[PDB]
RNA sequence: GAAGUGGCAAAUACCAUGCUUCCAGGAAAAGCUUCUAAGCGCUAUAAACGAAUCGUACCCUAAACCGA
RNA sequence: GUGUCGUAAGGCAUGCUGGAGGUAUCACAAGAGCGAAUGCUGACGUGAGUAACGAUAAUGCGAGUGAAAAGCUCGCACGCCGGAAGAUCAAGGGUUCCAGUCCAACGUUAAUCGGGGCUGGGUGAGUCGACCCCUAAGGCGAGGCCGAAAGGCGUAGUCG
RNA sequence: CCACUGUCGUUGAAAAGCCAGGGGAUGACUUGUGGAUAGGGGUGAAAGGCUAAUCAAACUCGGUGAUAGCUGGUUCUCCC
RNA sequence: GCUUCGGGGAGGCGGCAAUAUCCUGUGAUCCGGAGAUUUCUGAAUGGGGAAACCCACUUACCAUAAGGUAGGUAUCUUGAAGAAGCGAACGAGGGGAAGUGAAACAUCUCAGUACCCUUAGGAAAAGACAUCAAAUGAGAUUCCCCAAGUAGCGGCGAGCGAACGGGGAGAAGCCGAUUAAUGCUAAUGUAGAAGAACAGCGUGGGAAAGCUGACCGUAGUAGGUGAUAGUCCUGUAUUCGAAACAUUAGCGUUAACAUAUUAAGUAGGGCGGGACACGAGAAAUCCUGUCUGAAGAUGGGGGGACCAUCCUCCAAGGCUAAAUACUCCUGACUGACCGAUAGUGAACCAGUACCGUGAGGGAAAGGCGAAAAGAACCCCUGUGAGGGGAG
């Protein structure tokens, strides 16, 4: 919730601790971050439907605690605040800093 | 049913006890009667399911004052 | 040999049916107690 | 959508309403002999229709 | 009123009766709303299909199938369908 | 791309809700035909148009009903 | 499983399995200990690969298909019913009807077959039946009668 | 429609049948459909028969965990 | 699912359960308030009926054909308004068992219980002395602790079993302590918002656990996250929002009903019953089926037969909050309660399957993994089942 797609994070736990990635789905507590979290999918061949099937990489969903916002200045994971400024707005701010960025 | 309209009376429940003391539930009537009231102030005859006891109340209130009570009661 | 049960439609929703559950009062208690305990058929 | 109805009258609401019932009627010969592609267009006309019964119902109580 | 008959034809019935129906005598075969009546189904008929005269009108009721799927026991709706012949 | 009409036999079906007998003495109501009451359309001739709705599959001396 | 300790109930250690919980000690509280109750539930034995496979009307062969054919289809022959074991219904059932496809389960065997599974189809009325008009038995029954209450009866009627 | 005799069957093909015989078969006959009578009540050409495979008082639920001087059972260990 | 008013801000078109076409910053999905639509059956209400069906009459309008739209048409009560039906427990009232106990059994007990019937309200009922007491008197009703298993009753058996008074809760007395609306003011509820602080190293599939060193705390024993987290997520402490509607109070106002004036078929009595802890008893007191029947304040009722004296209180008009009873439900919270033969019958598509004509009876049945990453492809087999490799 505090992450939507398109925003770059960092996995903080896992076997992808430590790398980084841009956010593609977030269904209510798992996230899907690209190139994070490969799995090996064996696709069995459909003749009907246009899905060809083999032995596929995809990325798969984690829990959403496991992955932090990646600070753009410091590089480093971080926690999101939110700020309501004075023209009523609410914007996402980093928490270790403070700027609205993200 | 058998129920007195200007009294209220109406069957009561109780025991007939033998010489042994023997318990039977009982019902105890009223004395019910169908009599036809001449009513002056309308000049006609009123039939009224009534008991005795009843009848001795129009006797010493009326059947005036007794069919006045009854319709403010209701069933007339 | 002959059976206890022999159906027949008018017989069973005539001695048994809904608007012969609900001519009686003990009919209807018939129905509520049957919608008390919550069963899926009130009346055959 | 829903502005672009409730500016219209009550009396052109109506003719419109029955566009939409001979839409929905040849969407549905449609469907059924297997020409509609774009499947989402059936409720999003029933859904207009909906819209328009709604408007008229407010339109002829006041 | 003209908005009632635009639901009085739910779709036509495409099998082989209905083809060599179609074929033969040139007869529709529609599945109908459940409570229309062969008056309806002709108004309606002569209403979406203009141009053409209704002579007769054959309906029937078909009791929807019962189709176990997975662990329940569930059926098909029932439906109306309408023969209509038309002129030649 | 043929024939398709003669004899005889013959039902428990039909005439027949008849006929004859008996005593144990044999539904009702409506449709239908007439008559008028209060009150104020009907009969022929046709011409056109209609006759809704539900059932209709299948078993039924049975493997489909009543007997687990 | 093993080793070890205690009079016993039992304790302790540890190998293997297992993969996320457990609990010293001292108090405290018990749904506190099972072999029997023709105990209750589930699982699984013995009987035993035993009895039976449901009318003694009956089958033989050739082709076909198929992984596979005594049982399916086709053919020839044989047999059985024929006041039915044929045909039409009512009642009851409710899709079992027809085609295609499948053979795990179901079918007292096998099954390519099926009233089995799956997918589609199929029931057409002014005249047939229902509905409808009418009433029987018998119901219900404005008012009415009766009855502690609940209710019971009953006229006109209204159903049936 | 019935059910006199026998064999069979008795974990049946069947919780009352089969087979071979047997009785009534225009009548106090059989049978369809609908209805009526309800539990100390009904109904009974009377057997205490029948009243849904239940009848010297149906069935279901409730009083109810009836009562049972009777039968069965009653679960770890050691010491006196 | 349609409209609107608020919330919210990135995904979404309910679950099994995915797929497709798509919607969404022109603010979707979602949440809260309001509205609109709302088939047929069922009190079912136009008549009827084997519930979900059959058959109508009528008014207005439209159509010209065989109809369509919007209505109306049940019964009863009261003088147009109401009622009906359903649904927990608790209340009040009309009827009212038996098993059982008495080691039999009939009085008695069980028990005014079960059950049947009627009908309310958030409670009901009762309630202001024609009550007790006998003390220096007190001062309505209800409920709790005592009194007390006492005094009594009782085949004086089995059993049943007070009161006076004391200590508490709550208190209130009236003659309009009624009901229903509407309108203000306040408060609440029904969506929401923000919300602190952790790193390194080693092990490990994975770290929240280990070692080292930090930080927050009005937030440290919450639920999760791949093993055990105050600092990762949701949360928690704290502070807080309402366009709309409800509810609670206070106020004001309306319209419905009510407003006794001191009480005779009454008190008392005979007979038969019932209730009183009290079973006829020496039996007061209460209730009444039957038959009677006063005095009316210079009078009457009670003080457990009854009489006298003394005390006390005025029946035959009505009302009255709280303290008390309950749980079909809503919210928060809790548990030396259960953990799939347990706990609801029911953790699962359960009052289901199944059984029964019916009333009714009534189950069984949870768990891959952290994530489907649910095993592409190859081989045997009948494109089966099943397996062996690969992954
Ligand atoms: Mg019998």
């Amino acid at each position: 919730s505090k992450l939507r797609k398109g925003d770059t994070v960092i996995v903080i736990a896992g076997k992808d601790k430590g790398k980084q990635g841009t956010v593609q789905a977030v269904k209510n507590d798992r996230i899907k971050v690209e190139g994070i979290n490969i799995v090996t999918k064996h696709q069995k061949p459909n003749q009907a439907t246009g899905v060809e099937g083999g032995i596929l990489k995809q990325e798969a969903f984690l829990h959403i605690s496991n992955v932090a916002i990646l600070n753009a200045q410091t590089q480093k994971a971080d926690r999101i605040t939110y700020q309501f400024g004075e023209d009523g707005k609410k914007q996402r701010v980093y928490r270790s800093n403070g700027e609205v960025v993200a | 049913s058998r129920v007195c309209q200007v009294t209220g009376k109406r069957p009561m429940v109780g025991n007939n006890v033998s010489h042994a003391n023997n318990k039977t539930r009982r019902r105890f009537l009223p004395n019910l009667h169908h009599h036809r009231f001449w009513v002056e102030s309308e000049n006609r005859f009123v039939r009224l399911r009534i008991s005795t006891k009843g009848m001795r109340i129009i006797d010493k209130l009326g059947i005036d004052k007794v069919l006045v009570d009854l319709r403010a009661q209701g069933q007339k | 040999m002959k059976r206890t049960f022999q159906p027949s439609v008018i017989k069973r929703k005539r001695t048994h049916g809904f608007r012969a559950r609900m001519a009686t009062k003990k009919g209807r208690q018939v129905l509520a107690r049957r919608r008390a305990k919550g069963r899926h058929r009130l009346t055959v | 959508k829903i502005s672009e109805l409730r500016d219209k009258s009550l009396e052109e609401l109506t003719q419109l309403l029955d566009e939409k019932q001979l839409d929905a009627f040849r969407i549905r010969m449609a469907k059924a002999t297997g020409q509609l592609g774009n499947t989402h267009e059936v409720r999003v006309n029933r859904r207009a229709i909906a819209q328009l019964q709604t408007l008229i119902n407010e339109k002829q109580r006041g | 009123n003209n908005a009632r008959l635009y639901q009085v034809l739910r779709g036509p019935v495409f099998s082989e009766k209905s083809q060599m129906l179609g074929d033969s005598l040139g007869v529709q075969v529609f599945k109908i709303d459940s409570k229309a009546t062969k008056l309806e189904v002709k108004k309606a008929v002569e209403l979406m299909f203009e141009g053409v005269e209704v002579l007769k009108v054959n309906t029937l009721n078909v009791k929807g199938k019962t189709k176990r799927f997975g662990k329940n026991i569930g059926r098909r709706n029932d439906y109306k369908k309408a023969y209509v012949t038309l002129k030649a």
